Order: C-alpha cells, then structure tokens, then sequence
DNA sequence: CTGGCCTATA
DNA sequence: TTTTTATAGGCCAG
C-alpha cells in the first residue's frame, strides 16, 4: 500500500511541517529536550510519523542527533517495527486503567538496546479519566532514561494537566503543492504513468492530507489500470462528489437549466437525503450573504469549498441572495406536500433558477 | 394587485412568474 | 498574607518558605507553573513525601480525619496539596479546614489549589488566621488588555525579543489560553536560537487557538466589534458550547438594552445605570451599545433571537450557529 | 381533591357498567380542569379495589379500603409527572405495564389511573398501546384530560369515552354565591372565563390569582390608550403566564364581539375594559393582536423549556409593531 | 370473562377479516404459491387490521394441518395463538421494549429452533418506537434469517422506520375501511351479540368512526352505555353531539352576510345545546362545498336538500365561487388549529370573526 | 422462496452496474495492488453488501488471487453458503460497543485457518461507537500481512475522518431504472415467471434506485399478481391508476371545463381510487411539464404512451400559469387532512382551480 | 453490576 | 455572572 511504504524514515523526506522538524532537529542539536512531547493536527499530515522520527534520531547508534542514520541496528530495528527500547501503544485499544498501570510498572526499569526509553502513546485522546491520572504521575516525575510522545488528532479531549506537562506541537495541514510535489516524487519513484493535471486534481481533493492523498491514489491507480490519467482520475472523483449543494447554488445563479438538471441527476446517484440537501443549500446562501456583511464569516472551517464561496459573495446581489435563499427556504417547507420529495427540490430549483414570486 | 390577486394571498397560493425566460424556453 | 502574582512567586519564595501556600485563580497554566515552583523549592528543602488530595463534598469526616492525623513529628518533611470545590470553602470544609489552621510545621508545607472565593469565604476566621504565616497568589488569566504586557515579560524572561507586531500576533492567537502561548514562545525559541522573533517569523508557527467565554461574546457585541464576534463565536462552536448558552447569556443583556432604551428618554443615562445596578466596568461599555443600536434595532434583535431560540428547542434546527452569526452582525451597525 | 355534585349521575351511570361486570377497561374522562374528574376517577377506584362494596358505595372497613385510605394499595397504580416536572415520562408508564402482569399483590383488582394524557411523553403513550389495548385480567384503566384532539392516535382507539360536561351555568353561578363572596357579575366571569367549570372557576378567587387578573387588568387599562404594551410584561411574566394570556385574549375577543354588537361577553365584570379596547384599537388589530396573543401562549405550554421573558417580551414589542399604521398584519396558515 | 367488542370480536379466521381484501389476497396467494417472505412489514392507521392479520398470518404459517391462507383455529396451535399461549409467536411490544440490549437478546435467542412450532414467528408490533440503533441491529438478520424464522412487522407510522428496513421487507398498506364496511360490520355484530339497533344510528357511528375499525366499535360500545342497553338514533346522535340540519346553513348564511351580531349569537345558542364544535365546522365546510359544487352545474345539489335547496341555491347565485373559496379555507384552516386554541368554543369565534371580515371587496 | 436473497450475485459478472467499483477492484486484483482497508458505501440495495463478499471470496479462490473467483473450489462454495472459516463477517450493528471490537482486535495478528487471508467484512459499520472506532485506528492503518478489512455502510458520513483517510473508499451509486428493469427482466425469465413489459418500467420507478427494494416489490407483485407480474397487479399494490386518467384530468382542468373535471373524478370514484393519491399525480404531471419547459430533453423515458400529449401541454400552457395549477393543487394536498371529506377535499380544490383560473375563471354574479 | 460520567438525537 | 428536555447508547473503575 502505498499510504505503509511512503512512511518518511528520514527527517529530509518529511513533507512541509517544518516549524515542527526545525525546533526538534534544533533541541537535539542543541542539547535542550524535554521530558514530553505531544503531537496534533489532522489526519495523516505526520503526527505519528513523525513521532516515530523522534524516536529514530533520539536513539539513533550516532548519537542523539537530528539526522538520524536509517542505517543502524536501532533505526532499521524502529524502521521495522520492533525495537526493544520503542514502545509504542495504540491509546484507542488499550484504554482502561489496568492496562496503563500495567504499562507504568516496567517504565523504571533501565532500557536495555538504546539511550531512552521511548513511549510513543497514539491515538491518546481515548484513555480514560483513571489512565491519564496514571500517566500524569509519571509525567510529574520522569524518570531520566524516558521520553514520552503522545501523538493524538483530538487534543481538547487531554486533560489541562496534560497538555500543561507536553511541548506541544500542531502540525498543519497540508499544502496543494505540498502534496502534489509528494505525488510526483512517489509515483515516479514506484514507476507509474501520470499527467500533470491528474495529480493536482489528487492534491486538491485530499483536503490536506497526505495519506487521504494516497489513499486516493492508490484508488486512482485501480481506475487507471495501472496509470494514473486525467481521464481515469476526474472520473473516480466524481465517484466520490461531496459537491451537489455548492455546485447546485452555482449552477443557480447563473441560470444554467441544463447544469441544474444534470447536478440534481448526480445528487441522485451519490443517493441523497433530498430534504437534506435544501438544508445544505440554504445554509450555504447564509454563508454568503454573510460574507457580503465582513471577510471574517469564512470558516477557519470552509478552506476547501472556500474559494469558490468568496467569488460567489463577490458577483451576487445581496438582494438577489436574500431572493434565492426565501426560494428554497419555501420549497423546504413545500417539500412534504410536492409529489416526490426529489420533484420537490425539482420544482424549487425552477422557481428559484427562471421563476420570481410575486405577492 | 387584483382583488384575485389578493384572494391567492388569503389561500396561501403563492404565485410564481417568470423573471428570466432566457433560459427556459432555449432549452 | 502576602499577595503575589505568580512571575513575582518565584522570588518570594526563595526568601522564605511559609506555613501556608494558597494558589487560588482560575488560570491553568500560573496554577501548574505556581504549584511546581513550589514543590520544586519545596523537595530542595528536604521534602520528599508529596501528598495530593482533591476535595469534593464527597470527602468525608473520615477523609478530613486521616488529613489532620496525616501530620505528626518527626518526619522527614512532607508537603500536602489540597484541591477545591468549584464554590470554594462551603459551611461544611470551611470547618474541616479551621481544623488545619493550628497544624503549621517547618516539617508539614500546605498547598491550596481553587478558584476565586466569594469575599465573605476569603474573611472567614480560620483563613485570617493563617494570614500573617500564608503566601497567596493570584491566577486570574489576563485579559484582552492586561495580556500583551504579560506576553513581552514572559518573553523577556525567556530572553527572546518579541516586536510590538508579534506581541499583537500571539495575542490574538492565544488569549484565553495562557498555556497555549506559553508553549508558542518554547516552540519560536527552539525554532530560532537568535531570540528575535520577527512577526513574519512567528506568523508562520502559529496556530489558532482563543478560549473565551460567552461573556467574551455578548460584550464584543456590546461595543460593536464585529470580527471579534465572528472569532469569538467560531472558536465557541470548536470548544463545542452549548449555544442555549449563547442565547441566554445574550439575552440577559439584550433584553436590559430594550428597557434602558426607553427608559432613557425619561431619565438620565447614569441613574438608570444606576437604578438596574449594572456593573460599573459594564456600564461605559453599555452606553456605547445603547448610543449605537435604535430602539428599533433593539426590537429586531429581540425578535430575532426568538427566531433562534424556538427554531432551537422546537423545530430542532441545525441552523442555531448561522442564527447567531447574524444576530452578531446585526447588533453593530 | 374534592367532590363535587355534578358528579352525582354522570358517576351512578358509569359504575351501573361497572356493577354489571361489563364496564370497558379504559376508560378516558374528557373533562375541564376544576370539572373535578379526578373525584370521579377516585370513587370509581375505591368502587373497583372493594372486596365487600355495599351498592354504589365504599365500606370502609375492608382490608382493601384502608389500604386505599392509607395511599399504599399494592394494586393501585398512579401515573402522574414527577415532582418538579411537567411531562409524564416513559420509564415511569413501564414500571406500571411491568407490574401489571405481577397477579395482582392483594389479590383484588388493580385500577391504573393516568392523571392526564395530555402530559404523556410520545414514547410514554406508545408505550401505554398495547397494555391498554389488553390488558391482564381485572385490570382497569382511567384517564383524563382536557382535549382528547390533542392525543395520540391509536391511544384514543383503545379508549371508551366519556365526557363530564359542566352544569348549567346559572348552576354554577348559583354554587358559586355559595363558596365565594363576589358579585354575580365576578362570578358570571370567572366562571366564563374557565370555559363553565364551577371551582376552576371558584380556583381564580381562591389563589392570589384574582387579585392578579386586577392587576393584568390594571396595566392594560393603561397600555391600551398609551399604546405602551411592553409595560404589560410585568403582568404577564410569571409562572402561570398561559393562564394570564388567556385572559387577555378573552378580553381582546369581547373588544372585537362588541365591534359586531354581539350579546354575551366572556368579561362581564369589566365591561370597562372591554369597551376601551374597542375604542382605541381598529378590529383588524382587535384580531391581529388576539392571534399572537393565543398563539404565543400555545408555544409557552407546548414548547419545553422555552424562555418566558424571551417570548412575552417579544410578543409585546411586536404588538406595538402592529399598532403602527400600515403595518403588515398576520393571516393563519396552512 | 366480559371483553370489549373492540376486543372479543378480534378477527380469528381470514374470512372473518374486513376489507384490506388485496393484503389477504396476496398473502394466501403467496402461502399457496409457496412463496413466503420473511420480513412481512403491515401498515395503516389505527384499528384497521394490522395487528389482527399479522396474528391470523402467524396462525397460517403453523398450523397443525399445513401451512395454509385458511388456518382453522381448531388445533393446539391456533388455539394457543387466539390465547397468546402459543410459545412460538414470541410477540413483542417494541413501544415498550425497545433498546437495543432488549432486541439483541431478540436477535441471540433467533438462531434457536422453535419449540412446538413450525416457524418461529417474531411480531414486533408498534414498531416505529425502536431506538434508531435497534432499527440498525436487526438489518443482518432481517435480511438473513434462518429458514425456521419469520418476522412480523407491524405499525401505524411506517414513515419512521429507516429505509434500510424497509427495504428488506413486504410492505403492505392497509386502507382505511370503506363506511359501508364499517357499518355492515357493526350490524353484523349487534345482530349476534343480541342487541337492538337502529340503521340510521349506525350510519352514524361508521361516518363518526372515520376509517377505523377499531375506533368504530369503540363508540359502539360507549353507545351501549350511554343507552342504556339499546344502541339507538336518538342515543347515538346526542352521543356524537349530531346537529340538527338548520343550525350549521343559519351560520354560514349569518357569516356571508358580515352579520356579526348573529353569528356571535347563533354561536352562543349552539353551545347551549351542547354541540361538537368540530361537527358545526365540518358541516358548514360540507354546505360551502354544495355551494361551490353547485355554481359548477346547478344539478350538483342533490335530493337529500330538498329543505334547504331553496337557500342553498341563492347563496350560489350571490356569493362569487372565488369568495367562497377564502370561507371555506378559513373554516378549515380553523378545524385544524381548533383544538390547540384556548377554548374550542373559542377556536370557533375566533374563526367565525377571522371569516367574518370579508365582506366587502372594494 | 424469496428474490432478494436468492439472486445475489455470486460472480463480478453478476453484479448490475456499479462498473467504477468493479473495475477497480479486478484491476487492482489483477494488478497485485491490493489494499488493506476498502469501505463500501450507497443508499440500501445497491450491492455493497453482496460486492465486498466476492471481493473476500476472490480473494481467496484456491485457484489464486482473481478477480473471477472460481465458484466451485472448497473456498469459493464455503463462502457463498457463508461457512467459510475465514471471512469474518461481523454484523457491526450488534458487535458495536468497545469490548466487543477489542475481541475482534485481539484474535487479529492469529493466522488464517484455510485461506490466503483472515478478512474482516464489518457490515453496517457507521454504529460501532465513537471508542470503537478508534480502537480499529492503529490496527487499520497498519495491520499484518495476511489480515484484510472490508468496510461497508449505508453512509460512510458518520465515520470519523480519521477511518476515512485509511481506506480505499467505494460509493456505488443509485441505479439507473433501465438497469433495473434489465435486472427485473433477466430474473423473472430465468425463473420463468410471466410478466407484462410495463410491469417491469413501472416497478424499476418504484424502487427508487435499488435493486433491493425492486425485488422486494417484485416479490410481493408475484404474489399480489399470482405466479403473474402482470400490469394491473403492479399498479394495483402501487397506488398508481394507469396513466391517463390522471392527465385527462389535468387536461380538463387546463383547458377550465368543469363538467368534464368533476365527472372524470367521479368516474375516479367509481374506481374508488385513493383521493390523495389522485392528487399527488397530477402534480406529478403538472411538475414534469414545467420541467419539460425547462430543458426538453427532460421528458420521462417511461411516458410514451402520455409523451404526445406532455409535449402538447408544454407548449401551450405558460409557465406562470402552471406554477398556478402545481401550487393550488399543492396547498390543496396540505388541505386534504382537514378537509370534510377526501374526496370533498380534491374536487373542492379543483375548484379552487377552477375559480382562480388564469384563462378562462368561472362565471362571476 | 452498580453509580458516575459523557454523548447523540429529536 | 455561563443552560432545554426526554429518551437512548455508551465507557468506565472497583
Ligand atoms: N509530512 C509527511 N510527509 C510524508 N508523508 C506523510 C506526511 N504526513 C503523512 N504522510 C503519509 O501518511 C502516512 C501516515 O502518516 P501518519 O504520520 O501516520 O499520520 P498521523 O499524524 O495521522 O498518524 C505516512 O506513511 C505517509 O505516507
Ligand atoms: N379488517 C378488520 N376486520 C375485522 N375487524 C377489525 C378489522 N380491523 C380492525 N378490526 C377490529 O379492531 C380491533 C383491533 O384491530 P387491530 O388489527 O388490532 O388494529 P391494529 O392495526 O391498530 O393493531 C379488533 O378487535 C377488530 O374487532
Ligand atoms: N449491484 C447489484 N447487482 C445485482 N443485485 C443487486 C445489486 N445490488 C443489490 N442487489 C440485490 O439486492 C440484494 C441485497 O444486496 P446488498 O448488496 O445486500 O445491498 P447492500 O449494498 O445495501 O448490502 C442482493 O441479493 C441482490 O439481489
Ligand atoms: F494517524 Be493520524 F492521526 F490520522
Ligand atoms: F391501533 Be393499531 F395497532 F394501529
Ligand atoms: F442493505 Be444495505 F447493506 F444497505
Ligand atoms: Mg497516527
Ligand atoms: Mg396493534
Ligand atoms: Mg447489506
Ligand atoms: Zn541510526
Ligand atoms: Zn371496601
Ligand atoms: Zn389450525
Ligand atoms: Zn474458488
């Protein structure tokens, strides 16, 4: 899989997430580490492999160092997924108080390969009320030979007295290009055709993440046959369309009949809520308005759709806006009583497309 | 506003007329 | 009882240790860092039995009966922290306590862990008495004013040098969540040896992370900033708050703005101010709203927030967060 | 819970039923508040958990009655809503259903009384479906409310009905000068206002409720020509607030049945009031006022937890709104 | 032993089934086609035969003579299901039963052969009231069973079940019965209960029934109190607070005439006598329908008016179709929110005012 | 027996549509790119389900790894009647609680019995709860060599993202209704089983996009039609009245004559045909004009026998008049409840219509 | 196998 | 100084 094997082993193959690297490569080099660390961000944009990283250079036979080898007993032994003195626990499995106790017992015994004895605890968010107790009285009193890292996507859900006791580190997400050039260097390393239009469609739909990218081309390689073309790619994406409601809402203004009637006929293959997709529709006309009253109604949230949503608050008049959203608004609470619930969604797109009401 | 026109608002009846038959029509 | 703020802590307690330590405020990160630089200075004077206790109601008399008996001579010096209720010292610990008041060695070192106490809990006998023996500090985060200040005073301690643009950077970026920013300077500071700190340099390490409360909100409304309601609710959504919240916390304002309104025409601004006994920081702050919004406008927010309150708790909408964006908007205009 | 004489035949009727052995095993009274169908339902109960009944009437000195002079009869089932609620909840009609099948602790009957199925949850009702469709043996079931429109479906399809109409009201005024001292036109009134139970009538003398209808009564007084309502808010917001609302609608539709001449009003002690609101205020907002009047109040009884304030607050300024000439006024839907 | 009409007379044999002939159609259809489902799915509103034929479908699928469409009721096994008795019909009270610890004990105890049974018959009834994650339990299953099992789904809502559900199942519709079923029906069973009636009072009670079986006996049998032993015209309409003909046309006349005054009074005299508000509402929606019918092809008014015809026709002559339309809206318009407004007596004068305005044009 | 069940399909060649998913997969197969997490998802009945079983059994196949699985080896036989020892198919709605999927996790890293892989099919997967779905986190991102996981859920919407970007993600997509029908055809012939063309468009409508839900109505349509899938069967059980009735009416109505309205509804109500569902098809027909008007290649491909006239109507009437027509008959629909009578209710609000109508009204005083 | 606690959905 | 409710599913320590 191509998600496994592209797992970065040095810091240099390591994509973007350079305020991170630099101020680990730098209290290595600079002899400053602290007893814990915590790493967070979204998925697959490096947490833990990173987190694995810190263990390889804190260990690494060349000395504690921020470009470690790959190459040693102790790096090819991580590398490889069993090295004495790397501890890694899956939080999410193994949650309960037992079970962290248990794991706390042999924390003061000397680590027998290696420099520290490295805790890589993932996915931690998940330890109870009991077992993040447990952890915090070790973190209160690390033994010297430990080093702790707590890799997690959902840090709120750590206790205060936690996160009070890690250097924390969020990782962002993922750049456009950032993944494009990764693309390229992989499939041209696996040995595969692409175009250069194909991937950044990838980059673009794995929102930010590196292993949503991935994991999307390897999908896209099984469309392909074996490449990954343009042709093959657009069209697995379209598989996979969140779209419809923003699509529809353009499509809406600018009056495109056909556009509209081909859009509502995807949304009926994706396999839609009907009334659900008024609900996402309307929504996203308030937004806009919204944006017509501050730049600052976008969403640290929306990114993705974001572009799109700015010109759109641009090239609309507000009083055309407040117009469509009564439109829909109406056919929502219509859509009990039209025929089909689809012909009801139908029926307003209509009237909101070519139709005016008046009263 | 008619006298009908005001009986529809009494009934709910919204009515609906064309504002853009540019593209309805052309297909 | 010496009050401190907790950057002044560490330098009143290498002078001399006291009987009692008392860490009362509301911030996380000056109680852990208050509470570690005392069993810090604590363990180098001896101490090694470090003993933590978190009291509820729940606590017994038999929980408060090995407390009290916890403390006999001679031995090897050992340092008891005790954590609080959310209402602080209530009639039935505010006894167990008084209990403690008269156990005061150079062997046994108190610890207190809270939030704010009502004024009558503070002069309640036994906490007087301590008084002259106890070192107290205050925890109480900054806010939106006090902060910078405090940001460039932990920057030079860590002996980085922050820009008056950076400073405004982390500010924004931070506020509320002193630990968060904490950790930003450890983080620029590993990511730059030269101590200075650019605000193009630190603007590309940050990340997003305000904890506010509702009142953060409806006062930004009040004075009719509206990019800071945009972020104060976006970041209300993300901690994940319970929007009836918002509603009700809006309303206990709003609806004092509709009656101050009116009864302004009749009445001098101050005496009504006065008449309602609103706060007086409030006060400057609601004149503002009051000289911003029309009695009609009032009237529309009003009705709007009905719209979002029954679309609430009847019609189960999902919409709750867009309706108050708007509502937020609107109340600044 | 008191016992009122109006109950006299319409009980003698249901438990002649009863007596013959064919009385239907749900029972659902549909009565207003104060009509005293509780009393009823109870002297059906004590009928029915009587191992040695004498006629229509209880002993007493059975091991079943004491019992059920001593609340804790085994077989005696209540449904009501929880202390401080106001809805009546599922788990509790499943304790009951459970214990139901349990052959009965005394080995008499065991009556299940739902105090009203106004208050039973969604869940609540449906889960009372099957047991009261058939139930075990000997097993009886009585229910009240105001309105059984407002009632589940299939609930009302297992249920016999009947109705506890309310005496004449020239009876009730007449029982009335009896409880109370106030003049008939008070009375005539009150008892209007409660929709023509006598005692739900005779309740608004008792409470500080009277006093408190002076007051709304007062306040609008002052409103009406001032065209300030917001100032009713006073008045309005309190706990019994729909109860408050009704009144004002009622005085709102004798405004709006004088513009029309009509014959009875529902406030007859104040026909004061009643005629200065026909002065001041156009039918078409009588009527537009009259709507959110009712409508709002609907919501604060059927909404949980809704904000008083929040609402009646509302509901005031934008009556002002209404006041203004010109204004958009509202049409019922759908 | 006494037991509710509603009760006693539960449909015990396909034949003794009413209407809903296309359901039974089909499914003695299917056990003689050999083609049976394993996820029957019934619906329709309250008391129409959902529960009952689930039951009789249960009874054909094990009786000791065969599977049959035509079970007997004669055997251990139609006995002990006409009882509940029958340990193979494990019958469940999803209302009452319905988190998904309680349906994955359902689902554990499946695997199981019956007992004396055939089939092993679960019958979840009120079934719309599953937890949505009790609902997602028996997806696999219901789907999937075992040969030896069958599932009996049966609700008033079906619209609440999740597609996923519906999916897996035959779903049949019950229809609302036709009057006229109703009434044959309730004569039918008088006759054998031996007691008197009279035709007229039926018609009453089938109409006052609106579709239901189950809510028409139930009237019935509170007919029977209220009489005294005889179900009568008399009895039955005082009951149903039945109008007598003038008084709803009075109304409605009084309300095109703008005349406040009287319709406020005809009103006050109406609750005197008692009446159901929802009855004068419906029948004066019923008069504004002639009314509008009539303007159409003056035939539309029938023979039964003959009384009125005269008034009526003038109303049709006067009233523009286009302004009768806003009075019978808004007469319905107030039907509906009738019950939820202060008084019902006030619903109506609220109504009654809201219409009466109409009057003058411009 | 029962449809639904008995033709799922057992080959890749067997499965309707859904041509994006499969042909992935085989070229993955064949390509010896597999997986190790793939997810399933689409509304009910569109083949996720009986899809990731021929995965597991191709995958599997004694013969090798093939996207053509053999169907008659001991592993090919053994999956399709379901005791196959080592396909895991763990029904994810009542194995849903942590401790649950901590025991699927714990008998993981054991090898497989008689297979080339231990696969975990988890079935209506969205109801593990929040703290098992993490639990699979580690071991779904990287699990041993021989384990496989195939996910499948009506909507993939209520995983966490974090599953998400850890596997292979398939949304088959609704059925087009001649794919259906086609389905419909195949099926009642290979049965052999009579049935009427139309039956078939008319069913394949009703399914509303799955092949599931087409059987379970053909299921039910042999048995309403007895051993016969006939025409009047199929609209019997389906509320729908064949085609014209319901336009004549609209046609009268447009055209304002009354007589010929009422007596058509009441020629209705001698076929004592359900009032409000009369109303719900002419505003279905009122509908798929207006939309006709819109683009014209968006006439219904099942409406010939009706498409002359449509066009017809489409061409005459204006579209603000239409719009007048749909939202009368639409609030008339929102009436119906109340209203005295059902059938009162319908005609009533045609003559609603009638009175409001745009070209020629009804007569005035 | 209880009582403390968190969550989602309508 | 921070709040709707009724009903369900659910994790967890001892
Ligand atoms: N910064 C990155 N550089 C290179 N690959 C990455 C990066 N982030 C994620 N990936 C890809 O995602 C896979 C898993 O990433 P991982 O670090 O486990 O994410 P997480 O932070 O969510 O645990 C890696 O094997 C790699 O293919
Ligand atoms: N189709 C019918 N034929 C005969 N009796 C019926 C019919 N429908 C309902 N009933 C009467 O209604 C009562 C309950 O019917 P039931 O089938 O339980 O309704 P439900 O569908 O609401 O569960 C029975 O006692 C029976 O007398
Ligand atoms: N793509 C398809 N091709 C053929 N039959 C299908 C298809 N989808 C569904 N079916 C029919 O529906 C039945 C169940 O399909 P299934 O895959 O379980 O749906 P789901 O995706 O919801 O689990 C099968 O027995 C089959 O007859
Ligand atoms: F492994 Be990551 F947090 F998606
Ligand atoms: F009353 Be039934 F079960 F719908
Ligand atoms: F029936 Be499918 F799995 F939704
Ligand atoms: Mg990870
Ligand atoms: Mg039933
Ligand atoms: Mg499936
Ligand atoms: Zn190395
Ligand atoms: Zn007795
Ligand atoms: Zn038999
Ligand atoms: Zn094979």
């Amino acid at each position: 899989v191509l998600a496994r094997k592209w797992r970065p082993q040095t810091f240099a193959d390591v994509v973007g997430q350079e305020h991170v690297l630099t101020a680990l490569a730098n209290g290595l080099s600079l002899g400053r580490i602290h007893h814990a660390y915590l790493f967070s961000g979204t998925r697959g944009v490096g947490k833990t492999s990173i987190a694995r990283l810190l263990a390889k250079g804190l260990n690494c036979e060349t000395g504690i160092t921020a470009t470690p080898c790959g190459v040693c007993d102790n790096c090819r032994e991580i590398e490889q997924g069993r090295f004495v003195d790397l501890i890694e626990i899956d939080a999410a499995s193994r949650t309960k108080v037992e079970d962290t106790r248990d794991l706390l017992d042999n924390v003061q015994y000397a680590p027998a390969r290696g420099r520290f004895k490295v805790y890589l605890i993932d996915e931690v968010h998940m330890l109870s009320r009991h077992s993040f107790n447990a952890l915090l009285k070790t973190l209160e009193e690390p033994p010297e030979h430990v080093k702790f890292l707590l890799a997690t996507t959902d840090p709120q859900k750590l206790p205060v007295t936690i996160l009070s006791r890690c250097l924390q580190f969020h990782l962002k997400a993922l750049d456009v290009e950032q993944i494009r050039h990764q693309l390229e260097h992989i499939l041209n390393e696996e040995h595969i055709a692409h175009e250069p239009r194909a991937l950044q469609l990838l980059a673009r739909a794995a929102e930010g993440s590196l292993r949503d990218a991935l994991s999307l081309t390897d999908q896209a390689i099984a469309s392909g046959d074996g490449q990954v073309s343009t042709q093959a790619v657009s069209a697995m994406l379209g598989t996979l369309d969140d779209d419809q409601a923003l699509s529809l809402v353009e499509a809406m203004v600018e009056a495109n009949g056909e556009r509209v009637m081909a859009l509502i006929n995807e949304a009926a293959a994706r396999g839609i809520e009907w009334e659900a997709l008024l609900v996402e529709m309307l929504g996203l006309l308030h937004r806009i308005a919204m944006v017509q009253l501050s730049p600052a109604a976008l969403g640290n949230d929306m990114a993705a759709i974001e572009l799109r949503m700015r010109e759109l608050a641009r090239t609309i008049p507000p009083t055309d806006i407040q117009l469509y959203y009564q439109t829909l608004l109406i056919g929502r609470k219509e859509l009990p009583y039209a025929p089909d619930r689809r012909m009801g969604v139908e029926m307003t797109l209509l009237r909101a497309l070519a139709f005016h009401p008046r009263m | 506003t008619s006298r009908r026109d005001w009986q529809l608002q009494q009934l709910g009846i919204t009515q609906w007329s064309l504002r853009r038959p540019g593209a309805l029509q052309g297909e | 009882m010496i009050r401190l703020y907790p950057e002044q802590l560490r330098a009143q307690l290498n002078e001399g240790l006291r009987a009692a330590y008392l860490l009362l405020g509301n911030d996380p990160l000056l109680l852990q860092e208050s509470q570690d630089a005392v069993r810090q200075v604590a363990a180098a004077q001896g101490f090694e039995e470090h003993h933590t206790f978190s009291i509820d109601p729940n606590t017994d008399w038999n929980a408060i009966f090995s407390l009290c008996q916890a403390m006999s001579l001679f031995a090897s010096r050992q340092t008891l922290l005790l954590l609080l209720p959310e209402n602080g010292p209530n009639a039935a610990i505010n006894e167990q306590l008084l209990t403690l008041t008269g156990l005061l060695h150079d062997d046994l070192l108190l610890i207190v862990r809270g939030n704010k106490l009502s004024k009558a809990q503070e002069n309640a006998a036994w906490f007087t008495a301590l008084a002259n023996r106890s070192v107290q500090v205050t925890c109480q985060t900054p806010e939106q004013a006090q902060l910078p200040r405090w940001v460039a005073a932990r920057a030079k301690q860590l002996n980085l040098e922050l820009d008056d643009a950076a400073n405004q950077v982390l500010c924004y970026c931070y506020e509320g969540n002193l630990l968060a920013l904490a950790q930003a300077l450890e983080r620029l500071s590993l990511l730059w040896p030269d101590g200075k700190l650019t605000l193009p340099r630190v603007e590309q390490a940050v990340n997003d992370a305000a904890h506010f409360t509702p009142f953060h909100w409806v006062d930004a409304l009040l004075m009719g900033k509206s990019k800071r309601a945009l972020h104060i609710l976006q970041q209300l959504r993300l901690e994940g708050s319970e929007p009836v919240i918002l509603l009700r916390t809006l309303q206990r304002e709003l609806l004092l703005l509709v009656n101050l309104k009116r009864q302004s025409a009749h009445t001098p601004l101050r005496a009504l101010f006065d008449k309602h006994r609103v706060w007086q920081n409030r006060r400057g702050m609601m004149g503002e709203a009051l000289n911003r919004l029309s009695q009609t406008q009032l009237r529309q927010a009003v009705q709007l927030l009905t719209r979002t309150e029954l679309t609430l708790k009847q019609d189960y909408g999902q919409s709750v967060w867009a309706e108050l964006e708007g509502l937020s908007l609107l109340l600044c205009h | 819970m008191r016992w009122y004489p109006w109950l006299r035949p319409d009980f003698e009727k249901l438990v002649a039923s009863y007596q013959a052995g064919r009385g239907h095993h749900a029972l659902l009274i549909q009565a207003l508040p104060g009509m005293g169908d509780d009393a009823l339902i109870y002297a059906l109960s004590r009928y029915l958990l009587c191992q040695q009944p004498q006629g229509h009437k209880s002993c007493g000195h059975c091991r079943g009655c004491q019992l059920m002079q001593a609340g804790t009869h085994p077989d005696y089932y209540t449904l009501a809503p929880e202390k401080g609620k106001n809805t009546l909840g599922v788990d509790a009609v499943r304790e009951v259903t459970e214990k139901l099948n349990e052959h009965a602790r005394l080995g008499g009957a065991k009556v299940v009384w739902v105090t009203d199925a106004a208050l039973l949850t969604d869940a609540a009702a449906n889960a009372l479906l099957k047991t009261l469709e058939e139930p075990p043996a000997e097993t009886w079931f009585f229910l009240a409310t105001r309105e059984p429109e407002r009632l589940l479906a299939t609930l009302r399809s297992r249920c016999r009905l009947h109705y506890l109409a309310p005496p004449p009201e020239q009876y009730a005024v007449t029982w009335l000068s009896r409880e109370v001292t106030m003049s008939q036109d008070a009375l005539l009134a009150a008892l209007r206002l409660s929709a023509g139970s006598p005692g739900a009538a005779l309740a608004l003398f008792q409470g500080d409720n009277w006093q408190a209808r002076e007051t709304l009564c007062q306040a609008l007084a002052y409103s009406v020509p001032s065209g300030d309502w917001y100032s009713l808010l006073a008045a309005l917001n309190h706990e019994q607030a729909p109860a408050r609302l009704h009144w004002l609608a009622t005085l709102l539709m004798d405004a709006l049945k004088r513009h029309h001449g009509a014959a009875q009003v529902t406030n007859v002690d104040v026909p004061g009031l009643v005629a200065e609101l026909a002065n001041h205020l156009s039918p078409s907002r009588l009527q537009a006022i009259l709507g959110d009047v009712c409508h709002i109040r609907e919501q604060l009884m059927s909404v949980t937890g809704i904000n008083r304030e929040l609402l009646i607050t509302d509901l005031l300024l934008r009556i002002e709104h209404y006041l203004q000439p010109g204004v958009v006024l509202p049409v019922p839907h759908l």
